[PDB]
């Protein structure tokens, strides 16, 4: 159960960072062209 | 994107604040905590300042990584202890947080000069989880005696950094780099960290020991192990160099191997002569590693270790684990010998697996890694003054 | 002869490993092991270790090209001296029971040698420092044993003469050596070392003391005397200099003037004003010595010796207030001085032996003699 | 003229000896561990933190040592007199921790006028500022009865605005555009990092020394620890944000990382929770970095107030933030005592700091103390024998 909570926290942080980077990369590829 | 590092730092800080709100609630060990704190933030910070053009990054990233690490390790270790429930913050939680920061800094010593601060934040976050799970496994499942944490801290961080550097291998840096060279005053500054680590290591090995006989035994064993390790490191450093010259790398690092190798047997009744033998063997092994095994790893195994943290933490850590196994076999401890062997093997394996995963994550060209030409240079991430 | 250093690839490793193996065997054969205030008692010795390593290593690192050797050789000398002092204090004050208090006393004994080595650093190699460490620890133990046998004092309480013994021992050893500068960053590192020595010294003049009141009174007396001596030494450095400027090396030397002055009699000073007076007197004496001693090798060691003798004299004075006792104490001082000078002469005679591969007098204060550097032609 | 500095120092020391003889007579071995850390803070962290100047390391560390050494003797005298109300008093461990807090205030003020003052001016400033600080802190602690255990108001804000007032009076028109010697070096910045790290590590003992033993002291230690932890992360993030090309600036790392410890001082012993301490530290780090980036050029070029170390952005603005956090914590039921007394303590600290700094700077502006010329500012060679080699 503590392992599940720690993995959940890691998943939340990874998802936040990945979504922000994906949005930034999509905006960059739409904007440069 | 130049905004990756501040965005990631702010997001991580907000996450730490939220976690401390969700899971955290509210003195004779405080001086030992302060000694460990001084070790973590000064000894490791300045020990890596030997590079002539990477002192700023070494000390600053040490401070940043350890500051993030204490909070994240507090959260993770408390969650593992309380099975996902709330917990109180005492002095022992702060000591264990500094221990997690120590493990992350030991890993950071391997890839120093070839990584970005963003990569260091990511490596800290992942390595704390892996280290805390391994430490919980060793402490509560196997229930081994590792009060000085030769296996759970030093070996774990060393092999974690080795795996990360192996994944992050650069073909252009295998034959050396023009910035990978020490300076005179840089080595003088590194001696500050070396001396502070040497002076305060007994508190590192005796902070969380059981009060009474075990704590005193840990203090005395660590002190005499370091005392023997200094002499043997000087002797072998003179032995392995041309014309008996002393190499500053050896004096900076290998003099601290006695504290690492005595960590497992610190609270055991191994006697001061046994601690001195362990420290002597640790110093000899560290000097031999720096002289011969580091170029072998760099050129043949394609694993570059910037600070040579293998020769300081991994080999002395394995030596300390084997010494713990022997000491249990000799009746110096009432733990299981198979449990000590399992603890050493599990620490090494978990370190390797976590290092592989974290290095695969860090190899993504998103975190602002320096080019091969700009490695070991402060100007990539810092405003460097014009003069020295 | 050749100014290029002779190879120590066989001298130094054999000598150091033999010393370490002998120490391991002696600890095995003659030492033995064995609460509520364990941390508090351990902090007095940790402070002594912090001073002995950091402050005494960096304090002498002020040389332009000898900071590496100063720091590393100080670390090596401390590591050897603590073990040899443990063994000798066991052998001369009785197996050897190792406690935190014994480690503290061994650290003080090693601090004596570290203070002595300041007069000879930059002019000797590592083997000569090993010989000096062994001989000085042995001589200090012999002096304490002789004083305990004669004047019926305790062997461990006779360690109070360690500073004056160290000063005169270093003076003599430096005198016997063959006869023959600064930079900003080494001076800043030396300032760091001097600051650490000044801040924790209140803890050096309080280890031997056991009663908490005597310990509290000693810390309070040394903290105020050191501050009055720091003020006096920094202010008066302008007077005792040809260029009328503040000299950083003089500050490094004379920060500890008040601590040395009240080191022996801190527990016998009843009021802080007397400690501040003694600190002011020590600072003025340090200024006078800085302006006077070079007229008649190291100047800072000469002012250290003057400070030690002044502290001994004021100890003689303050012992009476708290006809035969004065004579006995003057005899103790004279015996300590005689033993220090004789052991220094013996150490200097041993250090001049050609087997030690001592550096040429044209290579003094040079890290190139002992340390590996890149882009250098190596070998003949 | 040439003997003014040693003559003033010997007169001050003899006066201290006489006052100690007149008024001073002789738990301790429990708080001594924390005193040692505050002493290491006062004499190393401040001493080397201000050694970032490439040609002013000697004067920085030496005048720091001199100022703090005279301060621990003058602050003991003045604070003991104020507490005892003119009677003889006995000195214990708490008496020598307050004397190192007065020295800390004077060193914070020194950080503002660094490189532009003579040692004689620093002696005078120490003597006057200790009196002003001790009277203000006696007012805050006993008349207002405010809770300021970490002294965000009585120490940090007081010293910062005192130094700002002194630097305002001692304004030099020639240094407004800049100076060639007012820049850092690689190894000078490493020494500044030595000082920064020592202050950062030992700040919990600084905040929890006078705290009531038991729960309050532990709360102070934990809050300072986690506030500094958050402050480092936010300071690094905003230093990368505000600087050109995302390059980290060493001034921000050397100073703004202590803003979390500065700001959590008032709320140290309160039950503000570790999350609250981390929020305070994050906000303090952001404020300090933004101040260093923007407000210090505004203070120097426009307000004619030059801050050499940027002690405003580290001690004043985080100190005011700490006072406001104390007011809010009193409001949110996190402690006893009224909001009005916390606000009065903050206002009185700022006002007394400003007025005392104005008077002290007026006394310092006299052409008697050998203050350097505009050419020789931030140069060690004016008072020290600088070695030829670096």
């Amino acid at each position: 159960a503590p392992v599940v909570i720690i993995l959940i926290i890691l998943c939340v942080m990874a998802g936040i960072i990945g979504t922000i980077l994906l949005i930034s990369y999509s905006i960059r590829r739409l904007i440069k062209a | 994107m130049r905004f990756t590092f501040p965005l990631m730092a702010i997001v991580l800080e907000i996450a730490m604040i939220v976690l401390f709100g969700l899971f955290v609630e509210y003195f004779e060990l405080y001086p030992l905590f302060q000694d460990v704190h001084v070790m973590i933030f000064v000894g490791f910070g300045f020990l890596m300042t030997f590079l002539k053009k990477y002192g700023f990054s070494s000390v600053g990233i040490n401070l940043l990584v350890a500051a993030l690490g204490l909070q994240w390790g507090t959260i993770v270790q408390g969650i593992l202890q309380s099975q996902g429930q709330k917990f109180n913050i005492g002095i022992k939680n702060m000591i264990n947080a500094d221990f997690s920061a120590a493990t992350v800094l030991i890993s950071f010593g391997a890839v120093l000069g070839k990584t970005s601060p963003t990569q260091m934040l990511i490596m800290t976050i992942l390595e704390i989880v892996f280290f805390a799970h391994n430490e919980y496994l060793v402490s509560e499942i196997f229930k081994a005696s590792d009060i000085g944490a030769s296996m759970t801290i030093h070996a774990f961080g060393a092999y974690f950094g080795l795996a990360v550097a192996g994944i992050l291998y650069r073909s252009g840096l295998r034959k050396g780099h023009e910035n990978e060279e020490s300076a005179y005053y840089s080595d003088l500054f590194a001696m500050i960290g070396t001396l502070f680590l040497w002076m305060f290591w007994p508190s590192f090995n005796s902070a969380i020991a059981e009060p009474g006989d075990k704590q005193c035994r840990a203090i005395v064993n660590t002190y005499f192990s370091l005392a023997a390790c200094v002499l043997t490191a000087f002797a072998f450093s003179s032995l392995v160099e041309h014309r008996g010259k002393l190499n500053m790398v050896h004096i900076q690092n290998a003099t601290l191997a006695g504290g690492v190798a005595v960590g497992t047997c610190a609270d055991m009744a191994i006697h001061p002569f046994g601690s001195m033998i362990i420290g002597s063997i640790a110093g000899m092994v560290s000097v031999l590693g720096y002289k011969f095994l580091t170029p072998l790893f760099t050129t043949k195994l394609r694993i570059h270790d910037t600070c040579g943290v293998h020769n300081l933490h991994g080999l002395p850590g394995v030596v300390g684990g084997l010494a713990g196994i022997v000491a249990v076999a000799m009746g110096a401890s009432n733990t299981s010998m198979a449990m000590q062997a399992a603890a050493l093997g599990s620490s090494i394996g978990t370190a390797v697996v976590g290092g592989l995963m974290t290095g695969l994550i860090l190899k993504l060209p998103l975190w602002g890694q320096p080019s091969d030409q700009n490695c070991y240079d402060d100007s990539v991430y810092w405003k460097v003054p014009k003069t020295r | 002869s050749s100014k290029y250093p002779r190879s120590v690839r066989r001298c130094l490793p054999l000598w150091a490993l033999t010393l370490e193996a002998a120490l391991i065997l002696l600890f095995y054969f003659f030492t033995h092991y064995d609460q509520k205030g364990l941390v508090a008692s351990y902090q007095v010795g940790q402070d002594l270790t912090v001073m002995a390593a950091l402050g005494l290593g960096f304090l002498t690192s002020n040389f332009r090209r000898h900071s590496w050797s100063s720091v590393a050789f100080n670390l090596f000398m401390l590591a050897l001296g603590v073990q040899w002092a443990i063994l000798l204090d066991g052998f001369l004050s009785q197996k050897v029971v190792i406690t935190l208090f014994s480690i503290r006393l061994a650290t003080m004994s090693a601090m004596s040698v570290l203070i002595s080595a300041g007069a000879v650093l930059g002019k000797v190699n590592l083997a000569q420092l090993v010989v000096m460490v062994l001989v000085e620890v042995t001589a200090l133990g012999t002096l304490r044993m002789v004083i305990s046998n004669i004047f019926n004092t305790d062997y461990h309480m006779n360690l109070r003469h360690f500073y004056v013994f160290a000063a005169y021992f270093g003076l003599t050893v430096a005198w016997c050596l063959p006869k023959p500068q600064r930079a900003t960053i080494p001076s800043l590192s030396a300032m760091l070392g001097a600051l650490f020595l000044w801040m924790f010294w209140p803890s050096v003049n309080s280890p031997l003391l056991r009663s908490p009141i005597q310990r509290k009174n000693a810390m309070f007396n040394t903290y105020y005397a050191l501050a009055v001596s720091v003020v006096t030494a920094i202010s008066g450095s302008s007077l005792a200099h040809p260029q009328r400027k503040i000299s950083m090396t003089y500050v490094h030397s004379a920060v500890l003037a008040g601590g040395v002055a009240v080191g022996t009699s801190c527990h016998l000073i009843p009021s802080p004003w007397l400690a501040m007076v003694l600190g002011l007197v020590a600072g003025l004496i340090s200024i006078g010595g800085a302006k006077c001693l070079p007229v008649c090798i190291s100047v800072m060691h000469s002012i250290f010796s003057l400070l030690g003798l002044l502290g001994e004299i004021t100890y003689i004075v303050l012992l009476v207030l708290h006809g035969f006792q004065v004579l006995l104490s003057i005899g103790e001082l004279s015996l300590a001085i005689v033993i220090a000078l004789t052991s220094g002469l013996l150490t200097g005679l041993l250090l001049n032996l050609k087997i030690w591969k001592a550096p040429h007098v044209a290579k003094y204060f040079d890290d190139q003699v002992f340390w590996k550097f890149p882009h250098l032609a190596v070998g003949f």
